[PDB]
């Protein structure tokens, strides 16, 4: 009488005799036993998990890769070599190119024992790029910089004797728009019997349009403490 | 089965500390729900228990009978002339008999649990802690009262919430009773 | 839902909730890594120390990496490691190890030693540690001579408040609850939201796997759209949570970056 | 998969990076039913071969 | 041209969001129709009160979860423009000597600039180059008594000794105008001989 | 809309660019002085 | 929308009534005829109208 899904192995639970299946913390049946042979099996639930893309760019090319999060590659092959597994598409069915990484297996794509600059993030300090090697994706580890070293001594120091001047930019956001909200032409619309059901729901349209007017007079404000500090407009030669 | 884990539980318990009834080494007592039964008497005399509701073969009645190696159980319209003693002994006719049960063979404590509901009839024993089911019926009599027959223990049951604590085993070693303090 | 087809129609008849907490999971998630990015990922060089580690008497070696264990970490980062402890729901592995933040924070030190607040600001300049100590004796209104003459005292002073800070954090335990708090809520979280799943919200029975797969009459829609009701509000209230918990992430380490940027590299006049 | 993500982002056009599409099952093969060792019958013997 | 995305992301967002609110009124929360002028005009029985209570439960929670993330949102942009502003009075109408706060490098004076719903700042800093390796020395002495730079540092070419400023490179001859004596010769680790000018 | 209204800014951006335009002739004409009175 | 501007009730009760996004011209066209929904048109005889 009890119905499920998953993969059925032997365990080293040890039941009582009048035990019949188990539970764990978060009360889901993990374990069984066999009506005709009495023996311990533990349920295992089986696997699942999302697919990522990776692509350089429509405008450089159509190859892509493939992602499978949280997974063994072996299983992956034990199902695309049967019809077991949910994606219909499997173009990627005579690549070679298998790779196992911490985060899941990407196939698509070659892994080198060179450190570049990561520049399309993957998991795990793997990250891919696009390059000719002929092009091809390659997979690699990020490097953090470039190795100094510095000539420390007990008599040793350095002067400068130069100087540059330099000019940065940054950009912070102030304010946003301002937006308000009727509450009765979204929800009825000239309707009469809908507004006086709509009557007996409290009010929660009060609410909203105070929580609205309130942002919107907070944005103005924004700008006001920001912009208006000087009291006199200064003007030039 | 549960391992390494405490569980909250509702159910018919017996609250601790409470008001038992102690006799000695007989008439016929109520049933709330729920009886514990204790002894520790070595080759006891008294075995066997009587349930029904009036008790005078108009209905149909329950009853059990243990000895020292087997236990058999009997549902039938017994009539007990006066009072049973240990079977002629004990009933004297018996019509419309229903079913009949017979169990698998085998400090000096002993305890049993009885608890009827919807129409099944369980009960709990451990010899020398938590006490392991034992059998089952699916009778579905009407029980209203209880009667032994032959140092004894009688207590009710009331629904309480308890805190039960298992090893790795899955034996449960310790309990907390929510109130009383 | 879970395996089901029915449930599965039913359901595209509420609109997109989905599309809007994925976008917000995945927000918070790509926010995350930034968070770490924008703290620790604040040099461009990375600097080394030299064979020899005489700095005029003060020693330094239970804050520099160990070569000898296989994780290249401080003594005091082993204390601090080793004290601090299914249907759709899915961890993402971050971005950097713990090995390269294990390496920025050497080169941190490596650059603070060797060069003192010149890294910070332009050119890593070499300078021996006591002139550099003196500078910062100067720069608080006290004369550079009281170094030249106190060295040894201050050094041994040095070492010795060095090493209280271990057996300080040998002895409490508790030190690190912070750490430890944000952990707890994530994972009672987590399990409130899977022991969601066992109620019944208004229906005949509580678990999915109880009426999805057996339901006897042929009109349970009714049925359906409580548990669908009661989950969705259910994954809401969690997303609402999860917002409120990153912004105040997101506050704590912005505060954390201007404390590493205004105290590590160079010296600071805040009271 | 790149008309996937297509579908996804509702564009012909896609910048380089990394999206999300779907998720993937392994579906089950067969059914297995289990119940006790033996059954106990009932006695029609002693009706019909009386 | 991914320069000023920060900007973009916000009316993004804001365009997303209305987009998502007009178009949650084409869906049918367990109703006849999904559209409020279909029913909310065709509808004959007076007993659709429980049909109209589903699109009703579903606009209110609807208009409440749009509520809640602009109030979210609101608090960001609000620390964002106290960061803003904080940043501005600091850098602006003033010479702050804060490390990364004015830009990298030695702060010298910014200009700000507007935008659309933000705010642009140039920072002018100050960083070296060029820099030569010197033989440095903790003091010196003349007549058995130590002798401590003023300002500078002690620098040597080689052959003779200079004192100059640690941010240019500029010798200039030791002399008593530049020094201050303290304590005897004895005392101070790694010092040198040499003469002291006196005019 | 169905009830969707967006409520104009206080400032135009002509006010903005007066401030900023003050803000940089003060800085260029008296430096700190005018920040600090 | 409509705003009501109000200096004070205790210097005067004078008001001015705001339209916020519409054209006044239209107004004007649904105040000569019985279309507009406020049923208040008070303010019809002031021609100071911006």
């Amino acid at each position: 009488g009890l119905t499920g899904t998953g993969v059925l192995t032997k365990s080293n639970k040890k039941f009582l005799p009048f035990q019949q299946f188990g539970r764990d913390i978060v009360d889901t049946t993990d374990a069984v036993r066999d009506p005709q042979t009495l023996e311990i099996l533990d349920i295992t639930p089986c696997s699942f998990g999302g697919v990522s893309v990776i692509t350089p760019g429509t405008n450089t090319s159509n190859q892509v890769a493939v992602l499978y999060q949280g997974v063994n590659c072996t299983e992956v092959s034990v199902a695309i070599h049967a019809d077991q597994l949910t994606p219909t598409w499997r173009v990627y069915s005579t690549g070679s190119n298998v790779f196992q990484t911490r985060a899941g297996c990407l196939i698509g794509a070659e892994y080198v024992n060179n450190s570049y600059e990561c520049d399309i993030p993957i998991g795990a300090g793997v990250c891919a790029s696009y390059q000719t090697q002929s092009q091809s994706i390659i997979a690699y580890t990020m490097s953090l910089g470039a190795e100094n070293s510095v000539a420390y001594s007990n008599n040793s120091i350095a002067i400068p004797t130069n100087f540059t001047i330099s000019v940065t930019t940054e950009i912070l956001p102030v304010s946003m728009t301002k937006t308000s909200v009727d509450c009765t032409m979204y929800i009825c619309g000239d309707s009469t019997e809908c507004s006086n059901l709509l009557l007996q729901y409290g009010s929660f349209c009060t609410q909203l349009k105070r929580a609205l007017t309130g942002i919107a007079v907070e944005q103005d404000k924004n700008t006001q403490e920001v912009f208006a500090q000087v009291k006199q407009i200064y003007k030039t030669p | 089965f549960r391992s390494s884990v405490l569980h909250l539980t509702q159910d018919l318990f017996l609250p601790f500390f409470s008001n038992v009834t102690w006799f000695h080494a007989n008439p016929v007592l109520p049933f709330n729900d729920g009886v514990y039964f204790a002894s520790t008497e070595k080759s006891n005399i008294i075995r066997g228990w009587i349930f029904g509701t009036t008790l005078d073969s108009k209905t149909q009645s329950l009853l059990i009978v243990n000895n020292a190696t087997n236990f058999v159980i009997k549902v039938c319209e017994f009539q007990f002339c006066n009072d049973p003693f240990l079977e002629s002994g004990v009933y004297s006719s018996a019509n419309n008999c229903t079913f009949e049960y017979v169990s698998q063979p085998f400090k000096n404590l002993r305890e049993f649990v009885f608890k009827n509901i919807d129409g099944y009839f369980k009960i709990y024993s451990k010899h020398t802690s938590a006490l392991e089911p034992l059998v089952d019926l699916p009778i579905g009599i009407n029980i209203t009262r209880f009667q032994t027959l032959l140092d004894y223990y009688v207590g009710y049951l009331q629904p309480r919430t308890f805190l039960l604590k298992y090893n790795e085993n899955g034996t449960i070693t310790d309990a907390v009773d929510c109130a009383l303090d | 839902c879970g395996d089901s087809t029915e449930c599965s129609n039913l359901l595209l008849q509420y609109g997109s909730f989905c599309t809007q907490l994925k976008r917000a999971l995945t927000g918070i998630a790509v926010e995350q890594d930034k968070n770490t990015q924008e703290v620790f990922a604040q040099v461009k060089q990375i600097y080394k120390t030299p064979p020899i580690k005489y700095f005029g008497g003060f020693n330094f070696s239970q804050i520099l990496p160990d070569p000898s264990k296989p994780s290249k970490r401080s003594p005091i980062e082993d204390l601090l490691f080793n004290k601090v402890t299914f249907n759709g729901l899915t961890v993402l592995p971050p971005l950097l190890t713990d090995e390269m933040i294990a390496q920025y924070t050497s080169a941190l030190l490596a650059g603070t030693i060797t060069s003192g607040w010149t890294f910070g600001a332009g050119p890593a300049l070499q300078i021996p540690f006591p002139m550099q100590m003196a500078y910062r004796f100067n720069g608080i209104g006290v004369t550079q001579n009281v170094l030249y003459e106190n060295q040894k005292l201050i050094a041994n002073q040095f070492n010795s408040a060095i090493g209280k800070i271990q057996d300080s954090l040998f002895s409490t335990p508790s030190a690190l609850g912070k750490l430890q708090d944000v952990v707890n809520h994530n994972a009672q979280a987590l399990n409130t939201l899977v022991k969601q799943l066992s109620s019944k919200f208004g229906a005949i029975s509580s678990v999915l796997n109880d009426i999805l797969s057996r339901l006897d009459p042929p009109e349970a829609e009714v049925q359906i759209d409580r548990l669908i009701t009661g989950r969705l509000q259910s994954l809401q209230t969690y997303v609402t949570q999860q917002l409120i918990r990153a912004a105040e992430i997101r506050a704590s380490a912005n505060l954390a970056a201007t404390k590493m940027s205004e105290c590590v590299l160079g010296q600071s006049k805040r009271v | 998969p790149l008309s996937e993500t297509k579908c996804t982002l509702k564009s012909f056009t896609v910048e380089k990076g990394i999206y999300q599409t779907s998720n993937f099952r392994v579906q089950p093969t067969e059914s297995i039913v289990r119940f006790p060792n033996v059954t106990n019958l009932c006695p029609f013997h002693e009706v019909f071969n009386a | 041209p991914s320069a000023l995305g920060k900007l973009q992301d916000v009316v993004n967002h804001n365009a997303q969001a209305l987009n998502t609110l007009v178009k949650q009124l084409s869906s049918k929360f367990g109703a006849i129709s999904s559209v409020l002028n279909d029913i909310l005009s065709r509808l004959d029985p007076p007993e659709a009160e429980v049909q109209i209570d589903r699109l009703i439960t579903g606009r209110l929670q609807s208009l409440q979860t749009y509520v809640t993330q602009q109030l979210i949102r609101a608090a960001e942009i609000r620390a964002s423009a106290n960061l803003a502003a904080t940043k501005m009075s600091e850098c602006v109408l003033g010479q702050s000597k804060r490390v990364d706060f004015c830009g990298k490098g030695y702060h010298l004076m910014s200009f700000p600039q507007s935008a659309p719903h933000g705010v642009v700042f140039l920072h002018v800093t100050y960083v070296p180059a060029q820099e030569k390796n010197f033989t440095t020395a903790p003091a010196i002495c003349h007549d058995g008594k130590a002798h401590f730079p003023r300002e500078g540092v002690f620098v040597s070419n080689g052959t003779h000794w200079f004192v100059t400023q640690r941010n240019f490179y500029e010798p200039q001859i030791i002399t008593t105008d530049n020094t201050f004596v303290s304590g005897n010769c004895d005392v101070v680790i790694g010092i040198v001989n040499n003469t002291v000018y006196d005019p």
